[PDB]
């Protein structure tokens, strides 16, 4: 569940939308 | 509608500042000691209408305590002042304490520490308990930055009315009017000087 | 079947809000004194469509400026401040009666104060249309 | 000038004159009301007005001139009664006992001059600590005896009781005399014998509550030293735990007493005394329980009512709970029939710690962190306290203050921790239930999100690895979740903020998970570049965060990475801070020198340093030739602007590297110096072309900006710096150069004070190596700064506190300087320490008692030579004066611990024989006369003539008592608070300076 975490991480906008 | 409020507490603690503060929104960073007592009316707007305090500043020095304890008489709630800066001036609040409810047997009394505003504090905050067993309100306060400068009025103001959802609301602003030489050439000299007087705590946030 | 279950602004427009700090100049003591911060207003009036400045003091929300933005007003700067705004007021009204005053008014930063004249200046065209 | 009649003592006094002005001053307003303050001040400061005091008291129908004449009365006794005529010693007290006697008649009086009544009771007070029992041997008796002729004057007499046992026992230390106090205290132990069966008969037979609620306040007063045999020998505690606490009258003060009870010295091995403390608190809690309040009682609704004295009584309650089971729990785990009743009383605290309100919940927390904490250490404990930890558990996580409230955050973490070790899987059970109810929105709100997140974040380390690491896992991907399900920026804005909070507070799972670590910064990076307030801020706060305690991933190669990750940081950091603030970059660049300071290999660390200094640099290297070329440049807003950034941006990388950073500090040295002195030039010059008030102008507030940043980078650099060879040799040289004619040849207005704080650190660090520099550092900042300072203690604040840390470091560190001045130089020396005694700004008041000090030593350490022997001839009766004046003129009270020690010091070199000359003119006193003699005889014509008002004998055997204890600084310091009590009465007793025998 390691990788599952980076990629929900990097879903994170960082434009905030 | 009004109720008298005494304000105690060693010289230097800010007292006088506190309420002139509240009076004038000025800061005032002279200190010219109190001469036994000072007494101001100050009103605050509330849910449940105005309230006014008949804020009685008192002496902190010895030597200019005049009536000293004759200034607690009929007193219906008190502020007890120290400075966090200054450890004597904490040492000194249980004193304070013993000569104001000796006269006043039963009020609502808020201890206050000012000058949070400053980065050295000597009395830390685990050190402040003397409230606790004499069932005292405590705030950290700053007269400076007006850290907290409302929170004494406003608990008090709930005690006194008995009404713990109190709150101060926004004063009615009525319009202004819409409004000569012969005075012109005395505000352009008003004016003069104004602009060559350097606003002070220029490197102050705001 | 049926159940019986158990300011003095309302009429005003809000074109420009900033916060600062205001002072007033003692002229006795030949310095500035501290009247309040907060929220700055322009506030135009629906009725009548002229603008006033209303600033009230931040917890205590007590009024520190209350006076209409007179097009004869003149914004002049401060010689220690970039972000600073000093000129005279004939009829302010946040301590009881009319009073004259000679206002300073600073910002947070020597873009908002800009911004202020900006706006300030606009508000002086409106009262002047009317 | 119509009320200054009564100011007249010509005439008989007008008592009506005088209601008029009491009246205006108390019930009027406004001018009248002012000038009726200055007339009564005037009136009660004449020293004859006590005089007048038998008049008011039975003419005056207003009872605030009484209260008035009462206060002059009281300011009598206590500072001139045995001066007095032994005639109106009798005299006074006659009609202040029949005054009170009388008053409690009158059930009219007695019931509406409660105040009155008490000011009289405390003057009758007075006298007794004046008079009794020496002179009034049969007070006890006859108050005993009174008691029981009225209820009224039973009643008064137990306030008069409450307020001698506090002036005896509570407010003594510092108002008496040791002896006097002493005298007073072993008095009331010989009679209090008869004192508690009348205060123990009104308790057990006496029905008027009034009667017994002042009966009870009093007994709150003996509780706090008598034997603990008058409570555990009767059947007090009984009537206290039991009859007292049904009756909302006498149950706060019954509440009150039984937590000084709780407080008593006990024996500790008597099993009888155990089962009387387990009783009185067993009968206590039953009250409560039938009488007041059940323990499911919602008590956090009943304070946030305010109906009555609620708030007070849980106020109380919580004090009675915490100081009762903090030193007797133990008392009620072991026997099984005791179980309910220590629950109980803990369900008690739990529902009180809910209660909104803030000094009440840190009493409360400072009982639960002395519960969790004994359940972490003491064995066999904890499963006693299930229930209690589990629901504490919710209550702590539901509390959470935001960590930046400060102590209250470390003080909840402190608890919370132990909790977790206590039950790791309950507390992880808790905060993902509480997790899944902000996502299905039943609990969601900003203030709700984070108060969970701060608890989450708080208890980081006391899991297993392993478990945190599934746990960890489990709360990002929930947080991201709640994140995509909100909408708009602000919600968005607020998860983001705190998922990045609780990253950054587990760095161990960082430090495992590279990958995710990468990922994380990577994305602060993205937000770096986002407007919406706050998340600028949050994101680099969140990067050094992190880089503080990541560090050493940053600076190696992870595997699958071509280069160090610190690397790749460097080269986008111009586009990764583009959009940053000033501040803000320079943040970032300190996280950066954190990392390269874990580069140990020289090279490679100097390499990275110039890659990360790349930009200011090149930015540098360009006004550097553009100022020279130009100086009027730098009166450019923008190009001022530009160099103190560049300035900031090494002091910020130079705050994390210290030492490592020398090689940067060499690229711009010269040139900075160089620098400084062209802002300095202009500076001047502004000043010159429009005079003071351009120092206030945005223009030359830049141009010092400028200059204070330098001496902030240099004095950063040599605080930290390892080599110190190099500092002297490659930098002190120059930095005195640059700055010490500059300052001492600017206006006052226009020096700057971090001048002095940046030498300072210079003398600190090197100064014993630099001696002719320290004294170069004298001569530009000594005299010029003086005369700034020694006119009020008001203006130069900054420099005021400066200059004295410069002199106690030189006196410390190469006090050779101070010997080269001249004696005119070193007398102004001497001269600026005294002035430091008369300042109450502490930053100045402590220096200057501690330069005096170690300036003492410094001369002790000569030994027998004509410098130290020339020291103790010119100044050593200036210090021994100079001390006494500012330890007894009540105006630097807080210097009192360094202005005895100081003082000891002083006497102490006398009575050593260390002074080898003598400190007198030959002519003075006879030859051979030794100097203890002689200080002694200087110092007792110094207080004869500065306290007047002391017998010769006073002063003599204060003197004789404080010279013995020269050696014993906790006696000496004693004599010398005897010493000003005394001076603050007449006829004060010279044996009480016998007291240490
Ligand atoms: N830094 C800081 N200074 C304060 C603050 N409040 C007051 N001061 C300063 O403390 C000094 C004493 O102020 P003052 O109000 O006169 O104290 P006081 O208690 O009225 N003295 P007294 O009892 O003799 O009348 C002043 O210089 C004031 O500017 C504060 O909140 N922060
Ligand atoms: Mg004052």
């Amino acid at each position: 569940s390691l990788q599952e975490l980076v990629q929900q991480f990097e879903a994170l906008p960082g434009d905030l939308v | 509608v009004q109720f008298k409020l005494v304000l105690v507490g060693d010289g230097g603690t800010g007292k006088t500042t506190f309420v002139k503060r509240h009076l004038t929104g000025e800061f005032e960073k002279k200190y010219v000691a109190t001469l036994g007592v000072e007494v101001h009316p100050l009103v605050f707007h509330t849910n449940r209408g105005p309230i006014k305090f008949n804020v009685w500043d008192t002496a902190g020095q010895e030597k200019f305590g005049g009536l000293r304890d004759g200034y607690y008489i009929q007193a219906q709630c008190a502020i007890i002042m120290f400075d966090v800066t200054s450890r004597v001036t904490y040492k000194n609040v249980p004193n304070w304490h013993r000569d104001l409810v000796r006269v006043c047997e039963n009020i609502p009394i808020v201890l206050c520490g000012n000058k949070v505003d400053i980065k050295d504090r000597k009395v830390k905050a685990k050190s402040i308990v003397f409230h606790r067993k004499k069932n005292l309100q405590y705030y950290d306060i700053s007269a400076k930055s007006n850290y907290n400068f409302e929170k004494p009025f406003l608990w008090l103001a709930r005690k006194l009315i008995g009404d713990p959802n109190l709150e101060f609301v926004a004063m009615p602003a009525l319009a202004p009017p819409e409004v000569d030489p012969a005075l012109a050439a005395q505000y352009e000299h008003d004016l003069e000087v104004a602009q060559t007087t350097a606003l002070p705590d220029e490197d102050d946030d705001l | 079947i049926h159940f019986e279950p158990v300011t003095m602004e309302e009429d005003e427009e809000v074109l420009y809000k900033v916060r600062a700090k205001l002072f007033r100049f003692d002229a006795d003591a030949k310095e500035w004194k501290e009247r309040g911060t907060g929220d700055c207003k322009f506030l135009k009036n629906k009725k009548t469509n002229k603008v006033r400045i209303l600033m009230r003091r931040d917890k205590t929300l007590k009024i520190c400026a209350n006076h209409i933005i007179a097009p004869e007003y003149t914004l002049k700067p401060n010689v220690g401040s970039d972000r600073s705004w000093v000129y005279a007021c004939t009829a302010d009204i946040a301590e009881g009666e009319a009073e004259a005053f000679t206002f300073a008014i600073r910002f947070g930063s020597k873009e908002n104060a800009d911004k202020f004249k900006e706006e300030f200046e606009k508000a002086q065209e409106i009262n002047k249309k009317a | 000038g119509s009320m200054e009649g009564i100011l007249d003592f010509s005439n008989d006094l007008d008592i009506a004159l005088l209601d008029q002005v009491v009246s205006t001053f108390y019930q009027g307003s406004g001018v009248q009301q002012k000038q009726a303050q200055e007339i009564l001040t005037k009136f009660q400061d004449n020293p004859d007005a006590w005089q007048k005091a038998d008049q008011i008291l039975q003419f005056s129908t207003n009872p605030q001139s009484k209260f008035i004449a009462l206060s002059i009365l009281d300011k009598l006794i206590t500072r001139k009664w045995k001066l007095l005529p032994n005639d109106h010693r009798i005299g006074i007290r006659n009609f202040v006992v029949g005054m009170i006697i009388s008053m409690c008649q009158d059930d009219e009086v007695f019931k509406t001059q409660k105040n009155l009544i008490n000011k009289s009771d405390l003057t009758l007070v007075q006298i007794l600590k004046q008079e009794w029992p020496q002179n009034w041997p049969e007070f006890i008796p006859e108050l005993i005896g009174s008691s029981s002729s009225s209820v009224n004057v039973c009643e008064n007499n137990m306030i008069v009781l409450k307020l001698l046992s506090e002036e005896v026992f509570d407010f003594s230390a510092e108002q008496m005399t040791q002896a006097k106090a002493l005298h007073l205290k072993n008095s009331m132990s010989k009679e209090f014998e008869q004192i508690f069966k009348l205060c123990f008969q009104v308790l057990e037979q006496g029905s008027s509550s009034s009667l017994i609620v002042a009966t009870l306040e009093s007994l709150l007063r003996y509780l706090h030293w008598i034997p603990y045999r008058y409570i555990y020998e009767t059947n007090i505690l009984e009537l206290l735990s039991t009859k007292f606490m049904t009756s909302p009258d006498t149950r706060a003060i019954t509440l009150k007493c039984l937590t000084e009870v709780s407080n008593l010295k006990i024996p500790q091995d008597n099993d009888l005394i155990k089962r009387q403390t387990v009783l009185f608190f067993q009968n206590t809690l039953q009250q409560i329980a039938t009488s007041v309040m059940p323990v499911t009682a919602d008590l956090k609704a009943t304070y946030a009512n305010a109906n009555g004295n609620d708030q007070s009584f849980l106020q109380d309650l919580a004090m009675f709970l915490t100081t009762y089971l903090a030193r007797n729990r133990a008392l009620l785990e072991s026997d099984e029939s005791l179980r309910e009743l220590l629950l109980n009383a803990h369900q008690y605290l739990i529902q009180l710690s809910k209660i909104e309100e803030r000094e009440l919940f840190k009493t409360t927390l400072d009982y639960w962190h002395n519960l969790v904490a004994d359940l972490f250490y003491e064995p066999l404990k904890k499963h006693i306290y299930e229930e209690i930890c589990s629901q504490l558990r919710l209550v702590i996580i539901e509390n959470m203050v935001r960590p930046e409230t400060i102590q209250l955050y470390k003080s909840e973490r402190e608890v919370l921790v132990y909790l977790t070790h206590l039950n790791v899987i309950d507390t992880e059970e808790i905060m993902i239930s509480k997790l899944a109810r902000q996502i299905d929105g039943s609990e969601w709100s900003w203030h709700n999100i984070n108060t969970l997140s701060w608890a989450i974040g708080s208890i980081s380390g006391t899991m297993s690895e392993d478990t945190e690491k599934r746990f960890v896992v489990t709360v990002i991907k929930d947080l991201l979740g709640l994140c995509e399900q909100k909408r708009g920026k602000d919600n968005k804005a607020v998860v983001a903020s705190d998922i990045m909070y609780v990253v950054g507070q587990y760095p161990r799972f960082l430090k495992a998970h590279w990958n995710f670590l990468r990922t994380v910064i990577l994305k602060l990076f993205e937000f770096m570049h986002e407007t919406h307030e706050g998340v600028q801020d949050m994101a680099c706060d969140t990067f050094i965060k992190i880089v503080q305690k990541c560090k050493y991933h940053f600076v190696i190669q992870q595997p699958r990475e071509s280069e160090p990750f610190i690397q790749t940081i460097i080269r986008d950091i111009q586009k990764t801070t583009a959009d940053l603030q000033p501040q803000q970059v320079h943040t970032f660049y300190k996280a950066c020198g954190i990392i390269i300071s874990e580069e140990r290999s020289v090279a490679e660390r100097n390499r990275l340093l110039s890659d990360l200094m790349q930009l200011p640099n090149m930015a540098w290297d360009t006004i550097v030739e553009q100022s020279t070329a130009n100086p009027t440049l730098l009166l450019d807003s923008e190009t001022v602007k530009i160099i103190a950034n560049i300035i900031k941006t090494n002091v910020a990388v130079c705050t994390s590297m210290g030492a490592d950073f020398y090689p940067q500090l060499g690229h711009i040295y010269y040139n900075m110096l160089q620098l400084y002195r062209a802002v300095s030039s202009m500076i001047s010059a502004q000043v010159a072309a429009e005079g003071l008030i351009a120092t206030k102008t945005p223009k030359v507030r830049g141009l010092r900006t400028i200059k204070k940043e330098i001496l902030k980078l240099v004095e950063t650099y040599i605080s930290k710096a390892r080599n110190l060879d190099d500092v002297v040799k490659v930098l002190v040289e120059p930095l005195l150069n640059a700055v010490l004619e500059d300052y001492m040849n600017n206006v006052p207005d226009a020096r700057d004070a971090e001048v002095l704080n940046c030498m300072t650190t210079v003398v600190e660090k090197v100064g014993h190596m630099i001696p002719q520099g320290v004294i170069l550092i004298l001569q530009s900042v000594f005299e010029c700064t003086l005369d700034m300072i020694n006119k009020d203690f008001t203006e130069y604040p900054e420099h005021r506190v400066e200059f004295y840390k410069l002199l106690k470091v030189i006196n410390e560190k190469s006090f050779a300087a101070f010997l080269e001045l001249p004696p005119a130089a070193f007398k102004l020396f001497v001269d600026a320490i005294c002035w430091a005694f008369k300042h109450n700004n502490r930053d100045v008041e402590v220096n200057g008692l501690q330069i005096a000090l170690d300036l003492v030593k410094n001369i002790e350490r000569m030994g027998n030579v004509p410098f130290a022997n020339e020291f103790h001839k010119n100044y050593f009766f200036i210090f021994v004066s100079e001390t006494f004046f500012v330890l007894t003129d009540s105006d630097h009270k807080s210097g009192f611990s360094k202005q005895a020690l100081l003082l000891m010091k002083l006497i102490s070199l006398v009575y050593d024989n260390k002074i080898s000359v003598p400190l007198y003119q030959e002519a003075e006193v006879p030859q051979g006369t030794s100097n203890q003699v002689y200080l002694s005889q200087y110092l007792a014509n110094m207080l004869s003539n500065a306290f007047p008002h002391l017998t010769s004998e006073q002063i003599a055997s204060f003197l004789s008592a404080l010279t013995k204890q020269c050696k014993d600084l906790v006696v000496f310091k004693g004599t010398l608070r005897d010493f000003l009590v005394q001076i603050k009465e007449v006829g004060g007793d010279p044996t009480d300076y016998l007291f240490a025998e």
